[PDB]
């Protein structure tokens, strides 16, 4: 059985934990056996925090994980400027260009949406990663986005 | 604090790695301290878009051997800010080593360590093969001769 | 301008002097000839190959290419070089 | 596109550089600069093949790629009745030593 080390990064606010929370209890106020294109696999994901710390020791931590999902809320414009900065340190901490990524739209069941999905989907064209809109509360493509970025590890591990 | 450093300007500016050397390319970042930090290599002949900041330093080395290599026919590189979104471009080159030193990167990347005092040659080449390159004595001599 | 390089077993190199003052040691001695006793002639001729190698691409603003030195060569072209001073 | 020789007669070798449209009879004449000898007493050879002094010398199969710096071609010469092309060799490295394989 083969486990996958998953890691949630965004801007303070964007879902992170919640988004973790309803993947893992189907709740809304870390490791799961899920069966993904008929295989058999775990899910372990990594503490999402969202403190900025520069240090060694940060670096060695989130240098483990082998998929990364940015997230970004639709309603806060500041959390998808920051999505190239966080794609950046995945760079630099994981020694590749090529970093197994899916870009996350969260909080899309919210009314005051200030990002287009066309803006964000043009934006993963670029990186060449897929985007997802997910909403926490209501589980809307939270399965749809982990399990896409575990088909993005298999296929850069080939 | 160190005079070769790099400044907390915390003002982006997109620098393009250009590596034209046959060498596995390890850029090298000064931090605020001075101290050198290793990035993401470059292999031959690649090319990657690098998000930057001004007045940060760069430095550039050979991955395995960490022999010196040459940044727009200088060894150090400080992009400046974008000038209207123009990224600044960064070109890695060999430099044209002494026939000696061009000599004891083939010699060492030949012989172990162990064995270089094995090797018919002179006693004084046995020091300078195993001086090996390194960049904390060449970030001395450039500290130096930055002096005016 | 041209300087004659005589190695050990007699055989004389015709390079430029610019292309030979690229040696401190050769720089020192020049006169329009000069011997060595102990550089055999495989190693000589490679040193002038640097010679018009380190002239050509000192002035190169892109990139350089790499300078070959094949391992039968290396222990002996070390040791002219670091008496060459180049 | 420059072209980098090793102009070589008996124990003689020169260093020098040339265009590879340039002449035969204009390498004749460089020749004729260095040795002080005429290039009506020069001929100049390719290996074993005699070069005419009409051809350039990529005609003669001296391109940029053949000729680096690094690693010039060699050109034979043979001076006056001509005598036949003789290029006494270089020396020879030791065996390699054991540590260096
Ligand atoms: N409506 C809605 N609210 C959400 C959603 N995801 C998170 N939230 C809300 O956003 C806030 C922050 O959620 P949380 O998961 O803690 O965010 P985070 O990115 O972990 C914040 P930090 O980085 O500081 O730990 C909470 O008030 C939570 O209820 C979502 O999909 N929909
Ligand atoms: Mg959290």
């Amino acid at each position: 059985m083969t486990e996958y080390k998953l890691v949630v990064v965004g801007a303070r606010g964007v879902g992170k934990s919640a988004l973790t929370i309803q993947l893992i209890q189907n709740h809304f106020v870390y490791r799961k056996q899920v069966v993904i294109d008929g295989e058999t696999c775990l899910l372990d994901i990594l503490d999402t925090a969202g403190q900025e710390e520069y240090s060694a020791m940060r670096d060695q931590y989130m240098r483990t994980g082998e998929g990364f999902l940015c997230v970004f809320a639709i309603n806060n414009t500041k959390s998808f400027e920051d999505i190239h900065h966080y794609r950046e340190q995945i760079k630099r901490v994981k020694d590749s260009e090529d970093v197994p990524m899916v870009l996350v739209g969260n909080k899309c069941d919210l009314p005051s949406r200030t990002v287009d999905t066309k803006q964000a989907q043009d934006l993963a064209r670029s990186y060449g990663i897929p985007f997802i809109e997910t909403s926490a509360k209501t589980r809307q493509g939270v399965d749809d986005a982990f399990y896409t970025l575990v088909r993005e590890i298999r296929k850069h591990k080939e | 604090r160190p005079v070769l450093r790099s400044v907390n300007s915390r003002e982006p500016s997109q620098v393009i790695f250009c590596n034209r050397s046959p060498r596995v390319v390890l850029p090298v970042w000064l931090n605020f301290d001075g101290e050198p930090q290793p990035y993401p290599t470059l292999p031959p002949g690649t090319g990657r878009r690098i998000h930057s900041y001004r007045g940060h330093l760069w430095l550039f080395r050979d991955a395995g051997t960490h022999d010196g290599l040459l940044v727009n026919q200088t060894e150090l590189f400080v992009p400046s800010l974008n000038v209207d979104g123009q990224p600044i471009f960064a070109n890695i080159t060999l430099p044209v080593y002494t026939l000696k030193e061009r000599c004891l990167q083939v010699v060492r990347s030949l012989v172990k360590p162990e064995n270089y005092r094995r090797l018919d040659i002179v006693r004084s080449l046995y020091e300078d093969l195993e001086d090996h390159p390194n960049v904390q004595k060449d970030l001395e001599r450039l500290t130096q001769e930055r002096i005016a | 301008m041209y300087v004659k390089l005589i190695s050990s077993d007699g055989h004389e190199f015709i390079v430029k002097r610019e292309h030979a003052l690229t040696s401190g040691t050769i720089k020192a001695m020049l006169t329009n000839e000069v011997n060595f006793r102990e550089i055999p002639s495989h190693v000589l001729s490679k040193v002038c190959m640097y010679f018009t190698y380190k002239v050509r691409y000192t002035n190169s603003s892109t990139e350089i290419p790499e300078f070959p030195i094949a391992p039968e060569i290396a222990l002996e072209l070390l040791m002219a070089a670091n008496f060459l001073d180049c | 596109m420059d072209v980098f020789l090793m102009i070589r007669r008996h124990k003689t070798t020169i260093f020098t550089d040339a265009k590879e449209s340039s002449t035969v009879f204009e390498l004749k004449r460089i020749v004729e600069g260095i040795l002080k000898r005429p290039p009506d007493e020069q001929r100049l050879y390719k290996d074993d093949q005699l070069l005419d002094d009409g051809k350039t010398l990529g005609e003669c199969g001296f391109t940029s790629q053949t000729a680096r710096p690094q690693a010039p071609a060699t050109v034979g010469l043979a001076f006056r009745t001509f005598e036949a092309l003789c290029i006494e060799p270089f020396s020879s490295p030791p065996e390699l030593p054991d540590v260096m394989k």
